[PDB]
């Protein structure tokens, strides 16, 4: 699988809203192309994608 | 004759002074408070 490396994150904007109103943004450099999954290890925030 | 000079001449804050109907215009006096609801469309993602 492809493999992250140097990746780190930003909150451009944030609110309460019920319905994905949090944004986010994460650099990074992987050693491919390919596919990669995503998960929040903190079950008060859920991600959409 | 003895008209002296009419409030166009004459009136506080910089007024201009005008009939038909009767106006006082732009007195540099106080504040304008505003509020403008532009469309949604006019945005781009700050992430693009």
């Amino acid at each position: 699988a492809p493999s992250l490396t140097d990746m780190s994150c930003e909150v451009p904007a944030c609110t309460h809203s019920s319905d994905f109103g949090g944004v986010a943004i994460i650099k990074y450099a992987a050693s491919k192309k390919g596919k990669c999954a995503v998960h929040s290890m903190t079950n008060a925030v859920t991600i959409r994608e | 004759k003895e008209r002296g000079a009419s409030l166009q001449h004459t009136a506080p804050f910089g007024c201009q002074i005008a009939t038909n109907p009767v106006r006082a215009m732009n007195c540099a006096v106080g504040n304008m408070p505003i509020s403008i609801d532009i469309p949604d469309a006019a945005f781009t993602r700050v992430v693009d």
